[PDB]
RNA sequence: UAUAUAGGCGUCUGGGGGGAACGCGGGGAAGUGAAACAUCUCAGUACCCGUAGGAAGAGAAAACAAAAUGUGAUUCCGUG
RNA sequence: CUGCUGUGAAUCUGCCGGGACCACCCGGUAAGCCUGAAUACUUCCCAGUGACCGAUAGCGGAUUAGUACCGUGAGGGAAU
RNA sequence: AGCGAAAGCGAGUCUGAAUAGGGCGUAUCCACACAAGAGUGUGUGGUGUAGUGGUGUGUUCUGGACCCGAAGCGGAGUGA
RNA sequence: CUGUGGGUAGGGGUGAAAGGCCAAUCAAACUCCGUGAUAGCUGGUUCUCCCCGAAAUGCAUUUAGGUGCAGCGUCGCAUG
RNA sequence: AAGUCCAAGAGUGCGGCAGUGAGACGGCGGGGGAUAAGCUCCGUGCGUCGAGAGGGAAACAGCCCAGAUCGCCGGCUAAG
RNA sequence: AAAACACAGGUCCGUGCGAAGUCGCAAGACGAUGUAUACGGACUGACGCCUGCCCGGUGCUGGCAGUAAACGGCGGUGGUCAUCCUAGGUAGCGA
RNA sequence: UGCACUACGAGUAAAGAUGCUCGUUACGCGCGGCAGGACGAAAAGACCCCGGGACCUUCACUACAACUUGGUAUUGGUGC
RNA sequence: UCUGAUCGUAUUGGGCCUCUAACCUCGGACCGUAUAUCCGGUUCAGGGACAGUGCCUGGUGGGUAGUUUAACUGGGGCGGUUGCCUCCUAAAAUGUAACGGAGGCGCCCAAAGGUUCCCUCAACCUGGACGGCAAUCAGGUGUUGAGUGUAAGUGCACAAGGGAGCUUGACUGCGAGACGGACAUGUCGAGCAGGGACGAAAGUCGGGACUAGUGAUCCGGCACCUCUGAGUGGAAGGGG
């Protein structure tokens, strides 16, 4: 059969051009009220995966 | 399997936006690559590409 | 309850722009305070609302 | 079979990371701390929670003035 | 019981049951997986019922399509 | 697209569709039917083939084989 | 050929008021200048970018999935 | 009391009620099928030599005899 | 700064494959216990066993000596 | 193998008749070829004793009259629901 | 039923030794008896804990049967 | 037009009363039928638009089914605990366990935040109506023993402690460089630009002396926006 991939980690994780693999950052959907604007810039954008990760997030990516 | 907690494919945010299946994508060319492929001519076109 | 979560609008551009928190039996009104309205670019009196 | 016991926080990793001698980039944090167990000298400015950075490259050193024990900045040579 | 019908009587034509797989229509699980579990999955599977034919079904646009002077029944393959 | 229950239209400036809905354009002409080929399968025969088995293997079954035997029965089931 | 949620633009692009900084990208390297010494850039010139299709092997995915082993669950039948 | 012939069938029967009996079995019979059920559990896993060679720790866990990542092995490439 | 430096078969980075995640005792510093336990929980570029044969401790995983490539009816020694 | 079950006896609830109840998706069946002196369900378990202060009215069967802790109240209080006579299986009676 | 020309004491050892250590005793092979050992045989401990299951209970959750309240279709006419 | 101000005026719901004709009857009589408590038909007698049944809709519902009912733990249970912060244990870097020893938190503040300027406490002694060891006053000693919103620790008399004035930086777009780290988290940050505050200026200000006061993802609200809009233009929906 086709490799089925992964959906809950195609729609979490991204990949550049040279091919490296990006996510975003955590703790930014509410709450927001107490949160400084530093630590809010701080988690935003996008970041690359831990290497710890790289092995397991290439699993679920190509399937 | 993260062995009970929550995994790396679930507590992260899902990202951000739509698709637009509706996109417009082309195949790009650069001036460079058509200059060295004709040398000597010109009259480029989509099937002298 | 005590100290609700409350937004600041901006009175010129009604661009709900700042939240904060504020005690209810200490000022039982609004809150004017004079925060700064990122569409116009200049500080702005903001008003609870 | 009880008691009140058992809790405690974590560990904050409070102490010095850069050494006399050490040579620091702008911004590097020098020493974490609660109060001021040090103090800001000469290129060295004291964060929000009391965590002293360095303001300009250069080595470490540690030294006293007026009873307080410092931490400043030495710039480093160009050889 | 009147109109008549149900019914009765006679006569001709047929059906009935079996069969390994394949078809169509209908009813329809649970083990299992989800590291528990109920939605979900398994699976419209197993099984069951009706009913064929050598195949069956589906078929001749109240269709797609997107401004292309577009394709022009259905079916089944490979892609997508 | 369809299934049950209610309500219930028009016949061509009619009706349906173009992924809520509205207007315009485009496509089609529902509520009637039939229709091969291209596809699925082998109970059973005709031939052949195997970098398949070779008697504890290959069919349960090269031998009284669904036999002996076991079980009330459904059923299980050899060895040579 | 990439960057963006996308419209879009394109060796740039996104954010942004910003020829401000930052992300992501511009195979890499080499030489010279212009700057710098908050960790190096910025330009120039050359240099040239390497993928894909079989097949072996090691993992892994869906399948029983290295082999053996439950108590029990469901369907249809058999038994006074 | 007993012969002969019958009837009641599985979440069902029958029970002067014992969770008794229902073909040597009953807190849900037997058979076949789903089915090679599943098992964080137990057991087993078959020829040789050469080279290198651990861990029994941290964090998280419906988690504590399981597992994920880090630590520690090995092989390859780069650096030195 | 040297040292080792035909090696530690060192360090780092990135990839293939792991296994491990039940430790034990002894020497030091400690908690709990009665400053008991062959108790229990920690720390220790501490050791050994685990995964280590040989010599001594009588026998005697963990103590002392010493790390087994093979052969010899050759020498020197460690602990004792 | 019993102290358990059953039992005859009793009490309560339901059922006005293809009844209630039960088996069936239904049709149908049993109940019952029975009819409230009967049938079903539930408790108790021969037999005996213990044990109501006495009838106006919330109301009831209705023709005024039952009735007993039918509902209080035991209170005056006979007495033993009997003359009159009070909206908790209850200390009536407290034997 | 791993073996076998299968002693005893005191030790040691996974802390209860035919098998190890040091000693003590014992000629080889049988027959009839006893039942103290071989942690004797038998039954992958029923106690206890962990994991799975089953059946039972309920003012656990979620459903369904059953009962039932309504709207409406069968469903109509007269009057007020 | 509606405005008078409620009279006629058309269909129409609800209630009540019935009625027969749908429908119902295991009430009777016949017929099919020789046999027949089946069944159907005809007829009379009763009900009757009720009932029953369909679709829809709420309620009761262990009658039945599928399942859940944590872990740690000097066996299990009972009892306790489970996240975050601060000490000791912890062996002078960091880190370090136990059902080891003590405590706190799930906030509060529109000023207790920003800035400018100024000041110094606690306690003791002296002597003064209430006044007392003790409210206020004066003088003298007083160097940190007071205070610091809140536990503890680290700090802070240069004050971070006490006052007064003005303000909202409890900002927007960012952030070189680092700490801590299985990962997810968590931290600190110079400096640039825009608009401000305070200060003559230098400059400080991206909350509070510092460390607790919190909750991923999914899903879904609200406001703004230049995004996208299933043929087109809108909208719906989606997006940021």
């Amino acid at each position: 059969p086709k490799a089925k991939t992964h959906s809950g980690a195609s729609k979490r994780f991204r990949r550049t051009g040279t091919g490296k693999i990006v996510r975003q950052k955590a703790n930014r959907r509410h709450l927001l009220e107490h949160k400084p604007t530093k630590r809010t810039r701080r988690l935003d954008g996008r970041t690359t995966v831990s290497a710890a990760d790289n092995s397991r997030i290439n699993k679920l990516l190509n399937g | 399997f993260e062995g009970g907690q929550m995994p790396i494919h679930m507590r992260l945010p899902k990202l951000k936006g739509f698709k637009n299946r509706f996109r417009t994508e082309y195949q790009v060319v650069n001036v460079g690559d058509i200059n060295k492929a004709f040398p000597q001519g010109g009259t480029v076109g989509v099937d002298e590409l | 309850d005590v100290r609700p979560k409350i937004t600041l609008a901006c009175e010129v551009c009604k661009h709900r722009n700042y939240i904060t928190k504020k005690n209810r039996r200490n000022d039982p009104d609004r809150l004017e305070i004079k925060k700064f309205c990122p569409n116009c670019g200049t500080h702005q009196p903001h008003k609870e609302s | 079979s009880s008691s009140r016991n058992g809790r405690d926080s974590a560990a904050q990793r409070l102490g010095v990371k850069r050494f006399g001698g050490q040579v620091v980039k702008a911004g590097e944090i020098l020493v974490r701390q609660r109060g001021t167990h040090f103090h800001p000298g000469v290129n060295v400015g004291r964060g929000g929670d009391d965590t002293l950075f360095a303001l300009a490259p250069g080595a470490v050193e540690f030294g006293a003035k007026r009873g307080r024990k410092t931490v400043n900045i030495v710039p480093v040579a160009r050889p």
